[PDB]
């Protein structure tokens, strides 16, 4: 299934995932699309933070969802 | 501002979350969004 991952410096990611997915497996996704670190990841789905360990259906995540990526920041 | 009402909405899409709440922590950030979502999923402990 599809879903779709939204960053805050605006690109929309295209993922293909399954319900079993880990969180930490959809982090690698996003790594292999465009090369962030999963330790940077804050992945939210409706309003709340996503755990590793738990997955897609853990969340209720299904296809079509959008997820938002926030990232974690340095230096302030 | 126009800039920062687009702001306010951008942070309560993705905290799901009021207005009113999206504003404060961005003000409480010097209106600094990515920073204040962070500040939002990860509050002091
Ligand atoms: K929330
Ligand atoms: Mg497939
Ligand atoms: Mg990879």
């Amino acid at each position: 299934m599809q879903i779709f991952v939204k960053t805050l410096t605006g690109k929309t990611i295209t993922l293909e995932v399954e319900p079993s997915d880990t969180i930490e497996n959809v982090k690698a996704k996003i790594q292999d699309k465009e090369g962030i670190p999963p330790d940077q990841q804050r992945l939210i789905f409706a309003g709340k933070q996503l755990e590793d360990g738990r997955t897609l259906s853990d969340y209720n995540i299904q296809k079509e969802s959008t997820l938002h990526l926030v990232l974690r920041l340095r230096g302030g | 501002s126009n800039a920062r009402r687009l702001l306010c909405v951008e942070f309560a899409s993705v905290a799901s979350c009021d207005a009113a709440v999206a504003q404060c922590f961005l003000a409480e950030n010097d209106w600094e969004m990515e920073r204040a979502l962070n500040s939002y999923f990860e509050p002091p402990v």
